[PDB]
């Protein structure tokens, strides 16, 4: 996805493609209360003291 | 012990209690209908000042499949003996003073719950 997006502008690739591909998702304030949000993808998932290990989403 | 509502047989309405003065027994009459039935519990009302409610009776087995709930491996289940298990406080208002956890097994077809 990153490679296909970095070559945008030139061809035709945009955010709608990411949304349709199933990588991002719109979570509203009422649903955000029932998801294990994560701050960064790398730091908060490697392998350490078992905090939750059940992250569902991750912020940009 | 507690007392539950028992509806009528014909009109299906609330049955109020009645102390039979003739036979000296407890009856449940109907406001509208004239139905009668001999009682068996010998109780009418009970009040729980301390409100000693067992939180385990409110907890459900579906809590296990919660993505935003902690899990521990040091408190395995009893019946099935699975390792993974969840834990959480009462999560109910009017908590007197206790953060005692309520461990629930995290595995299908078990739904067991316990406390330590
Ligand atoms: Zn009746
Ligand atoms: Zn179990």
């Amino acid at each position: 996805h990153i490679d296909q997006l970095k070559e945008r502008e030139y061809n035709n690739y945009s955010w709608q493609d990411l949304v349709a591909s199933g990588v991002v998702e719109y979570i509203d304030t009422l649903e955000e209360e029932t998801v294990m949000l994560a701050m960064t993808p790398d730091d908060l998932q490697e392998k350490e003291v078992a905090y939750c290990s059940t992250y569902t989403h991750c912020e940009i | 012990g507690f007392v539950g509502i028992r509806f009528c047989q014909e009109c299906n309405n609330m049955l109020y209690p009645k102390e039979d003065k003739e036979n000296r027994i407890l009856l449940y009459a109907c406001r509208n209908c004239d139905y009668q039935q001999e009682a068996d519990n010998s109780c009418i009302y009970v009040n729980k000042i301390t409100h000693e409610v067992d939180e385990l009776t409110q907890i459900i087995a579906d809590v296990s499949q919660d993505p935003t709930l902690p899990r521990t491996e040091d408190h395995p289940c009893q019946k099935c003996g699975h390792k993974e298990a969840v834990f959480f406080q009462s999560h109910s208002a009017r908590a007197e003073d206790a953060m005692r956890l309520y461990y629930v097994c995290t595995a299908p077809h078990c739904g067991h719950r316990w406390t330590e």
